[PDB]
């Protein structure tokens, strides 16, 4: 089956850009069947959504965060990476990269199935 | 957003007892729901899909139900192994979230 | 089985039966409306927005569809209303021997309603479950819950006629009693009245049969009437494809709206068929899109409903014009046109009511019991040429006679009966025989 | 109120009124065809390349409009120009005290126009400011103005009809002097003339009432007939509500033109509704699609437009039909169906030209003043039964007479009004009487 | 060149000519079909699938085209099987000098097909290559092949009639026989035969001339009735435009296919008009979008056709039930209607079978060579006042005679032709004369 | 409010790539109202539009300079950029970054607003 | 393009009087005009925008008007700050383009 | 008329990313009457299409290398580029850069016209 | 994919002859074909596009036929320059493919 495969720093200063990539192995991110989101799980098990991917390259992102961040994927490595900036001290987190289905579309839009799997998870520290 | 509650935080079951969770949504989110199991310290796994369709490779012990708005997962059988954190999630809206997560400890 | 001709036999018949046929014609539909933004856009603020960009159309189909509700009243009223005053027959039935029993009102019922009108109201039904029923639940026969009730059934709304059933039926019961109590006057003028018999006798001249034939077999043509209306209810009710034209209007219809419907659940290349899953799980500006999609599919099914009832309203209001054209001919009069009022020579018709339709019975002389014999266009008697004023000279074998076409009642040829032109050389087949005097035998005296 | 009955009674009319009563049927509407790739692009090349994707939706469009705006032309021709030769009323009025300069044409008036289809020209009046009179003011009554005045009302043309209303009215004059001088023989063969006093007795023999009748009331006949029509022309200034059916059609020709080019301000679904925006305003490449919203919304507009005045022009085509039967069975002779040419018994009909439409005047007889005689069916004399020939036996109280039906004309029971058939011992309610015989008095000298 | 209008003289016709008239009315049109899926999506799966998103046009569409062929079955069975039993004429033509071989069918032709009918089915005539003819060939006359039949012409189908062009002219030889044998007997009851002089007498009886006139010109008569028909045959083989209304009907509905093929070639704005080219030349996921519009395209075309379809068989419709009023009213009876069989006074039809329509043959009485007489309204005599019985009286310049209002039959005026009512001193125009009285030369021996 | 500033080089070799950025602070660049305009003031106050980029990412360029140029946004940072290539001596200008209002959108299209306000300009030369 | 030639080049306005500057496209801007005020060295300021309505913050003195194809900018009261180049710009196309400016000294 | 011009490692270890570029002049890769192919042939003298990219920068891969391979252009600079990873040695061959011209385009797709013309090739060895 | 076959592999023809090339698709490709001609390590020139349509500057002796499925090219004069290898290619698919080359050997 798929494996997904999360690489980045860290360590990060406040007030630098995250930088995280996904690498995705068995299947190619231009499937036109799955979606590529990320999700940071804080200490208090609280899981928060940050955005997704569509194989397309249509990207959709949590308003909470939509000013700092972007969500891109390559098909030449098949990876999906994700920039947050305007780093603070809250965005200490663990970040999971995860395959989700997409459901039924129709003239340009697509309903969404379940996350699965999620990738091993990368913890970054925003940190002086 | 649809803010996503699971009732009890904390749940203490003794072994080979039963296991009841339940989430609640803030508008109705119909079948699309999804229940995860996160062991201590590995990602989370897939329990139930849909309303209550129990994924591959799952026992048959972890069910399901709900409709819209309520949502409950029960353990038939707790084994000494599902102590973990549940969390549902749903994928109705865009923009999907999840639940505070259940951790299910066992007596 | 071909007709021998030869050119001196006439085949005249010595009997008749009076028949009665059934006619069935549609004249309304149920008065159903459809609110254009109800149906494509339910409770839907974003939907009813996105409609507005297309102007008119909405305002265009809600005409087209009052418009047609707005001609079965017409049909209704150009139909029944002809009467202007509510005559009554008498509690007496000394008509003659007959029997109207089973086509007036009968008091012994909770309704004013016949019993041929009571088979045809119980023989008639809408669709089982369908909106025209399920919509009376809804409305519990408030008109409060008009707004609420078109709600539930995706703006689809039924409206009440201007002439109730019970109406209409009284309608039918002053045209029945003016019938049967002034014959031809209350259509022209006021209600002349006439006893029955005496205006049968008048229908009988009418179709060119002399009226003393009545009054010598006026018990049995009475008994003929009265079998002939008693097997109109055995056949109604033994035969139930006798309603097949008025079960055509209420099964169109019904079909119609079912389809309409059911376009709801079309997609029509949307993402979704219904409207609040477009709404709910996708982005916002992502909508658009998609309730375009939905609100084209569904804007085209009602304008192919509108359509279809309109082209379906124009035929039934021509039906509606025609079985007003057989009210004002058929039972206000008697009609000389052959097929129009039953086949047969036209005797008189009696209009019952039927659910958004009506029934003639259409009574009818049919000529019986043929006999040919020989006959001759002219009579030579004193070199002149004698014609007969009224019928055909006949001879059974010996004598010759002068009876009337239509029925065989054969009299001395007389110069009261024949009138003289030309001379006998010029006729083709003319035969040579006496002619009665009426004045000689007082001069003989 | 109801009609009292009994079985030996009959109610006979002892006097009549002569009425008048006013029918108006439309003909034809208003010849508009509508360019489609004018109504669709104006003057925009980019628009006319992206509608000739489409294939012949325009094409199929104009040929709907033109056979729609050709049957207008059928229409008038098949109900007005039934006249094969234009007669001409006599300059002299002496018709008997009948009084027609009603319905004449007036020498007095610009216009051969009849003093009350003057008023029917000043009272259908169209729209203000509506379509129809504005292309009138572009076209400034010049036919090379057509191409320009049209590209001004986004393609809506009209075209003018091959019969004037001047042409219609002298039409209706020819039918008019043609039943006044000849009765029904302009209808069937060549015009043979008649006095109209005789003419009109034939009329009433027509409707079974004896032709002494009118020569002896004819002055009173006279004065009824000039009254009732004096009242037309009270009736239709007083009631402004009498030409509803001829408004009809002007006003629905005009919503629906109104509607089509209100049509032009809508989006469908577009960045604009303006055409010259959309390619002024926007990048070349980006301008197809907002084109292509815009011609689906019109070319969708144009075929609502064009299906509705489909089933309209058959709507008219129905009544104009009606108009020509009515025209050659009420005016150019005398109908034998019932309410067919207006309610009573009708002697004779009147056409009047109308814009679009044609008003029928017709001349109808009415019993009045009922009064009851006790009657019989027979007669008992010598052991033999007497019927009468025409008529009805009544008794005044201790006489027996026979009379005719329609009016009070007492007669002596005599042999040359009545015959012989049959014996007392059959007919039920015959009744012991004298029957005179002319030839006894003869033999009494 | 008016009519001289005087009060004392009336025009009575000396003469009359027999003339015969042709009508031509549309009864039924082509049976076709069209499939909707086989239209829009030629033997293709990726279309079928999109197609269904769309709910149930297809099958709202295949019902509506459906029901326009029943109907044109009905039509066909209510005009021509009005005839219960298949009558046959007799094989020896001893009419009279009555010459029907014109209408009557030809032993010697290889079908039951008359004369005129030949003229009739070898003069209307369909399209050259036209889809109605293109079927016949794949078709091959096996039923089997309809369905790979129909996949050639895009799903475009011809069904065959109920009933064929022989049985069709099977009935009108049934409808021919009994008129020519029984007259009106046959439409209302039994068929009672009759010898046809004695038959054509009661249709001058009927128009309103007596029937000696008949028998003493019958050879007259005849002779014109011959070259009337005969006419016929010239007329319509020399004026090609006299079966233009049947034509129309052909045309239109072959121009309505026409371009309902043709709109497959519309590209309707996406890539490429052939469905083909979409599916093997573009990228799987890029080829739905491209699909949608043509399917929008097509299904439109088709629900454009369907609706001219059903507006154009309502048209038909009404033709059809005017040509069974019409076989009723003229075929089966003798109309009063004026212009309703033919002009002039109506003595007869013969229904003539043509492609999907039917002929009339009417024949009328017209009067000829009218006369100007003085005429009065009534005759002094004992200072009584005589009328006419029927009739009027005319004057030839000295003396007075009583005449039949249709033909010059000048008769001494006598009590028997005349009844008296009033006395001189009220009627206008009142006359001086003798009145005859036969008893006085009795008496005077 | 908004506030708009460019940065890039001063001094760019002829037949090299001028790299302009203008950093927004205080509005999103994916705001749906917006598109983000680049024009050239000469010393003769000539102004010449370069291009704009929507919110979404859709750019029209002067065909003036259209085989030169290109325009993108990142979301991350919240900047658009400006590449020109092929220098010459006559792209010497000040450079303005603006932001510009969207008008009435429908079917993928949008109408043109004002532009408010206008960045501090930055001097480019093209010198060796 | 649509060419917007603005007819002053330069304009001459005694302090406290009025100045008048009008602008011409080649084709119908309709009323998608706007005036922008730029001051020695300094950013421009968005004066009018449509055809003549003044944008906030800007003195009632200035005053813009037309459409379709002439306008006219009209400042009423010259203060001493009013000393500036002012630029027309139209957004009816794409491909926004700017007028000339015209330099309104101040005697 | 155009020129095209291939540039690129002529030696690529395996397991690395290939990077070719090809810089067009005489023509705007923007012009939307053509599309920019890529096509590698090998020493069996069998061609092998690799990719093409439209004018606008829709993309359209062979299936047989689709998960490896990225094609992307740059408008400043007018050229358009390869990306092929996960190279082994079976990816050793001469690649051509073409110039290929569209033919009908409706409602966003098009059909293809031939090539005309090829760039030079570049002839890339994948080995250690 | 619509795979093309070149019939004869290598084609060996005297000066100033006719050569003759086949070209089969493995389904209609139409009128939309190519032939290019690669000089021995030379890019490939395009000789003929559509079916027939010879390309501007290419001699009046190359001439192509065919439709549908089967496509031949034809060298009317072998000049001694026209030894090289010829590539029919589709167009008509998205996926362009190639056919395996004829190398066209003078004697």
């Amino acid at each position: 089956q798929v494996q997904l495969q999360e690489s980045g720093p860290g360590l990060v200063k406040p007030s630098q850009t995250l930088s995280l990539t996904c690498t995705v192995s068995g299947d190619s991110i231009s499937n036109s069947s799955y979606y590529w989101s990320w999700i940071r799980q804080y200490p208090s098990r609280r899981l928060e959504w940050i955005g997704y991917i569509y194989y397309n390259g249509r990207t959709y992102y949590n308003p909470s965060l939509n000013s700092r961040l972007s969500i891109s994927l390559d098909t030449s490595k098949n990876h999906f990476s994700l920039k947050l900036s305007s780093l603070t001290a809250a965005d200490t987190a663990l970040y999971y990269c995860a395959r989700g289905f997409l459901g039924y579309c129709a003239g340009g839009s697509c309903f969404l199935n379940w996350l699965d799997p999620w990738g091993q998870g990368t913890l970054v520290t925003v940190s002086s | 957003e649809i803010i996503m509650t699971q009732s009890p935080a904390t749940l203490s079951v003794s072994p080979g007892g039963r296991a009841t969770l339940s989430c609640r949504a803030s508008q109705s989110v119909s079948n699309n729901l999804a229940w995860y199991q996160q062991k201590p310290g590995q990602t989370p796994r897939l329990l139930i899909h849909g309303a209550s369709t129990r994924a591959t490779g799952i026992p048959a012990r972890f069910s399901g139900s709900g409709s819209g708005t309520e949502f409950t997962l029960t353990i038939s059988s707790l084994q000494s192994e599902d102590f973990a954190v549940y969390y549902c999630h749903q994928y109705h809206n865009w923009l999907l979230t999840f639940g505070g997560g259940t951790k299910v400890e066992i007596k | 089985n071909c007709v021998a001709y030869s050119n001196n036999s006439i085949a005249i018949p010595t009997n008749f039966t009076i028949s009665v046929t059934t006619e069935i014609l549609p004249v309304s539909m149920t008065k159903t409306s459809v609110d254009c933004t109800m149906y494509i856009c339910g409770d839907s603020t974003e939907c009813s927005n996105l409609l507005l960009q297309y102007g008119s159309f909405c305002t265009q189909l809600n005409r087209a569809l009052t418009g047609i509700a707005v001609e079965q009243d017409k049909n209704t009223q150009e139909v029944f209303a002809q009467v202007k005053q509510i005559y009554c027959t008498p509690p007496i039935k000394d008509f003659g021997g007959f029997n109207f029993s089973q086509i007036l009102p009968d008091p012994s019922k909770p309704s004013k309603r016949s019993p041929i009108e009571d088979l045809l109201f119980n023989k008639v039904t809408l669709a089982d479950a369908g909106f025209i029923k399920q919509y009376g639940d809804c409305l519990g026969d408030i008109a409060a819950r008009d707004l609420i009730c078109a709600q539930k059934f995706n703006g689809l709304t039924v409206l009440p006629p201007l002439l109730t059933d019970e109406m209409i039926a009284q309608y039918t019961s002053a045209l029945l009693a003016g019938t049967i109590t002034s014959g031809w006057t209350f259509g022209a003028g006021p209600a002349l009245q006439i006893p029955f018999p005496m205006q049968m006798a008048y229908r009988f001249n009418g179709i060119g049969v002399t009226q003393n034939v009545l009054y010598e077999n006026q018990k049995l043509i009475a008994n003929q009437f009265n079998s002939a209306i008693g097997k109109i209810q055995d056949s109604l009710s033994s035969t139930p494809s006798a309603l097949g034209k008025l079960q055509d209007v209420v099964n169109q219809n019904a079909e119609a709206l079912n389809t309409l419907v059911k376009q709801l659940s079309s997609n029509f290349g949307a993402i979704s068929s219904v409207l609040n899953d477009i709404l709910s799980r996708l982005d916002p500006p992502e909508a658009e899109v998609q309730i375009d999609r939905l609100i084209t599919g569904r804007l085209q099914s009602l304008q192919t409903y509108v359509t279809q009832q309109l082209i379906r309203a124009a035929e039934i209001r021509a039906s509606a014009n025609l079985a007003a054209t057989k009210m004002s001919e058929c039972v206000l009069g008697q009609s000389k046109r052959v097929d129009f009022c039953g086949k047969g020579y036209h005797l008189m018709s009696f209009p019952q009511s039927a659910p958004h339709g009506v029934v003639f019975l259409h009574v009818t002389y049919v000529p019986a019991q043929e006999k040919n014999f020989t006959t001759a266009p002219a009579i030579c008697h004193d070199g002149k040429a004698h014609f007969p004023r009224e019928g055909v000279f006949v001879s059974n074998g010996t004598h010759w006679f002068v009876t009337q076409r239509n029925f065989y009642e054969p009299q001395i040829i007389t110069t009261d009966n024949t009138f003289v032109s030309g001379n006998c050389d010029v006729v083709i087949g003319i035969v040579n025989n006496t002619v009665y005097d009426p004045l000689q035998p007082e001069l003989d005296s």
